[PDB]
RNA sequence: AGCCAGGAUGUUGGCUUAGAAGCAGCCAUCAUUUAAAGAAAGCGUAAUAGCUCACUGGUCGAGUCGGCCUGCGCGGAAGAU
């Protein structure tokens, strides 16, 4: 038990949040100040974004249960997994603006429910519209 | 010793001569030769080097770990170079070279003339810094140490000969 | 590139103001009117932090911060001192109701998006300063 | 250097090393901490 | 000043330098300008004027014998 | 939950007891009830670790001698005067 | 400086110091300094060690001295010959056998208790060790 | 081990003090954000500033960390033909 059971717990809520989430973006957050990361976290919360940094070994087994086993493939380097529940993309757009604003914040891989969108194709999810447009 | 577990990868253009404990390395930079300890067995594997302890030697792995570091330094010295930067701090200290001989004015009543060993070169881009180039890490380190020992840096004002990488811990005086 | 805590409506008197910008080499009058503008726009007579960030290229920038929680809570409790023995003396009474307005005041400073969390942080400070909270 | 019978680490930056069968405390942060057992 | 056992009562900075106000015994303030100049490269000055009285320490009182 | 393995002593006396203590074991006695007292020899290290815990003197001990189990309680302990070692233990049948 | 208030006799034989000690267990406090060697503890040494540990505990908790110097030691003056009667009593000692608890304290953390006992034992002429109260 | 990052916000916790801003001393002993960040284990400053540590993430890819008994060794160890 002890830290092992703590990992047992930790994997549970992230797996369930991945079940309950809509879109997924994992990015590199190296050389970023906490006072800059805290502003990123506030912005994400104001738009329904759950972003957590966990051990890559834990997160591979966390996302095995989740649909994006495609996303599981790379998982190299620091990883800030963001679950864009609510409107599908609020996380990707914020990660793009935070990249140009704060250098070293690398977007890296992201997930469009099954298809592995690279860093050169995040624009599709960055430019998606809101869900309530039938009116 | 698990430094000795890691193999040393010899690059291309470098030859390795092994005659038991005595080894020789030649590269684009120069030539080095070293007699290894009798308690270490070296093996030239497929374009790489491996080290191990011989049987019947208490030292064994420690000697092997030392041997690996020496051969790695030799490989680096024969492929790339080893460089040392010396900085002179003071009102009138200056240096110059005349062919493997550095003349120094270190606030003395006499000039200081240091004769380099065989495989060491010294250049002075300015009158306040010295660049030492060589292939033998130990030899170039010794030469830099001797140059520093000519006038070790001074704790109250840093005046002397220091390394560029070195940080000199200063001091203060209350003048009683 | 410095910082300060000049009181509100007290930029004109230059006891440590003049020295500070004097060494930097900044004109007091220009900073004075500009700081005064905000210090008078708010409750005059209160230590207000200011991040005067003059760029060495003769720049002039300043970011006034919310007055510190220490002075806010001590004024709310009507006390001009602090608890010497926060566990024993514990003097000066406040109100949970009184924690909300100062929490709203300083919400621009903290990170948490929960007003109750803000009140729990400021009351954590209150227990340190030995204030009677109900 | 302090030559003593009892040589000890006076601060975290003090390190104990045996060099010639002799114990020496060397400090990278304070020369006054340098000791030898003798 | 602390070595001269003078209680410091002020550290008012200024555009020029720093003014420091303290209360120090006359007997132990003797010969002070020399050391002041030694500590400040002769780039500082002081003015001193009698303020009050206080009890001398027991060692000093014992030393004072007539 | 506290269980111990022990053997019946073959010789009693000061010399034999010191022989055991040198051989890393130590003696103990089990008495109480209708049964006659039983002198036992048992490992020192295992019982040292067991007695380290404060509960060693509260629960009912179990002693396995000659393949059978006896419920007892620790009654008295003789410790080495300065060394952290046990000289003797008294067990009363529970 | 501990010393008997009154004694039945001024002087007593040298005697011996054989055997192991009584008072092995921790009886009053929670932590104790137990002797490992054997020898004599002078009243000066006992009171010095007490000062040493009572200054370290910052006057916290309670401290018990389990020994008492009650054996008078006599000494002949300098430049006197042998005989002519026993010498004059000069100091008092407490005979110590291995396993004797010398000092005891309670009401302080164990970590601080070890430091206090270490400083106290630095003043003692015999080897000592740290013990804690046990349940038997 | 090392190496690359972060090591924060109320806040300069309160008292005392010329100054006490994590680090003179005295009383606590939090919450917020978190992956984690002590109302601080250091150095440093008159006080600031600054350099750290704990802690956490990355990298690395096999064992590693201390406490207890016990054997043999080491220093402590300077005299006169
Ligand atoms: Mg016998
Ligand atoms: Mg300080
Ligand atoms: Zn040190």
């Amino acid at each position: 038990a002890l830290n092992l059971q703590d990992k047992q717990a930790i994997v549970a809520e992230v797996s369930e949040v991945a079940k309950g989430a809509l879109s997924a973006v994992v990015a590199d957050s190296r050389g970023v100040t906490v006072d800059k990361m805290t502003e990123l976290r506030k912005a994400g919360r104001e738009a329904g974004v759950y972003m957590r940094v966990v051990r890559n070994t834990l997160l591979r087994r966390a996302v095995e249960g989740t649909p994006f086993e495609c996303l599981k493939d790379a998982f190299v380097g620091p990883t800030l997994i963001a679950y864009s529940m609510e409107h599908p993309g609020a996380a990707a757009r914020l990660f793009k603006e935070f990249a140009k604003a704060n250098a070293k914040f690398e977007v890296k891989a992201a997930a469009f429910e099954g298809e592995l969108i690279p860093a050169s194709q995040i624009d599709r999810l960055a430019t998606l519209p809101t869900y309530e447009e039938a009116i | 010793s698990r430094v000795a577990k890691a193999p040393v990868v010899v690059p291309a253009g470098v030859d390795v001569k092994i005659n038991g404990q005595v080894i020789t390395i030649k590269g684009k930079n120069g030539e080095l030769t070293r007699t290894l300890n009798d308690a270490v067995e070296v093996k030239h594997a497929d374009n790489t080097l491996t080290f191990g302890p011989r049987d019947g030697y208490a030292d064994g792995w420690a000697q092997a770990g030392t041997a690996r570091a020496l051969l790695n330094s030799m490989v680096i010295g024969v492929t790339e170079g080893f460089t040392k930067k010396l900085q002179l701090v003071g009102v009138g200290y200056r240096a110059a070279v005349k062919g493997n001989v550095i003349n120094l004015s270190l606030g003395f009543s006499h000039p200081v003339d240091h004769q380099l060993p065989a495989g060491i070169t010294a250049e002075c881009p300015t009158q306040t810094e010295i660049v030492l180039k060589g292939a033998d890490k130990q030899v170039i380190g010794q030469v830099a140490a001797d140059l520093r020992a000519y006038r070790r840096p001074e704790p109250y004002k840093g005046k002397g000969v220091r390394y560029a990488d070195e940080v000199v811990r200063t001091k203060e005086a209350k003048k009683k | 590139y410095v910082k300060l805590q000049v009181a509100a409506g007290m930029a004109n008197p230059s006891p440590p103001v003049g020295p500070a910008l004097g060494q930097q080499g900044v004109n007091i009058m220009e900073f004075c009117k500009a700081f005064n503008a905000k210090t008078d726009s708010i409750e005059k007579g209160l230590p207000i932090p200011v991040v005067i960030t003059v760029y060495a290229d003769r720049s002039f920038t300043f970011v006034t911060k919310t007055p510190p929680a220490a002075v806010l809570l001590k004024k709310a409790a009507g006390i001009k001192s602090g608890s010497g023995k926060p566990n024993k003396d514990k003097v000066g009474k406040i109100s949970r109701a009184q924690l909300q307005e100062i929490a709203q005041t300083k919400a621009a400073d903290m990170t948490g998006a929960d007003i109750e969390a803000m009140t729990r942080s400021i009351e954590g400070t209150a227990r340190s300063m030995g204030l009677v909270v109900e | 250097m302090k030559v003593r019978a009892s040589v000890k680490k006076l601060c975290r930056n003090c390190k104990i090393v045996k060099r010639d069968g002799v114990i020496r405390v060397i400090c990278s942060a304070e020369p006054k901490h340098k000791q030898r057992q003798g | 000043l602390s070595r001269r056992r003078g209680m410091l009562k002020g550290q008012e900075s200024e555009v020029t330098g720093v003014k420091i106000h303290a209360e120090v015994p006359l007997s132990e303030m003797f010969g002070y300008a020399t050391q002041l100049r030694s500590l400040t490269k002769g780039r500082a000055s002081y003015t001193m004027e009698f303020l009050k009285y206080d009890e001398a320490p027991s060692n000093v009182a014992q030393a004072v014998i007539e | 939950m506290f269980t111990i393995n022990a053997e019946v002593r073959k010789e009693q006396g000061k010399g034999a007891s010191r022989r055991l203590r040198a051989a890393n074991k130590f003696p103990a006695i089990i008495y109480g009830g209708k049964e006659a007292p039983l002198a036992i020899e048992l490992d020192h290290d295992k019982v040292m670790n067991m007695q380290a815990k404060a509960e060693f003197y509260s629960e009912v001990l179990t002693i396995v001698v000659d393949g059978k189990e006896i419920k007892v309680k620790a009654q008295d302990v003789q410790r080495h005067p300065y060394k952290p070692k046990l000289q003797h233990i008294d067990f009363v049948r529970a | 400086m501990l010393q008997p208030k009154r004694t039945k006799f001024r002087k007593m034989h040298k005697g011996r110091n054989r055997g192991l000690a009584q008072g092995t267990d921790v009886s009053f406090g929670s932590f104790g300094l137990k002797a490992v060697g054997r020898g004599r503890l002078t009243a000066r040494q006992i009171e010095a060690a007490r000062r040493a540990m009572t200054r370290a505990v910052k006057r916290q908790g309670k401290i018990w001295i389990r020994v008492f110097p009650d054996k008078p030691i006599t000494e002949k003056p300098l430049a006197v010959r042998m005989g002519k009667g026993k010498g004059n009593v000069e100091y008092w000692v407490a005979l110590i056998q291995p396993g004797k608890v010398l000092y005891e304290m309670d009401g302080v953390p164990e970590e601080l208790a070890r430091e206090a006992f270490k400083l106290a034992a630095a003043k003692l002429p015999i080897k000592t060790t740290f013990v804690t109260k046990t349940v038997m």
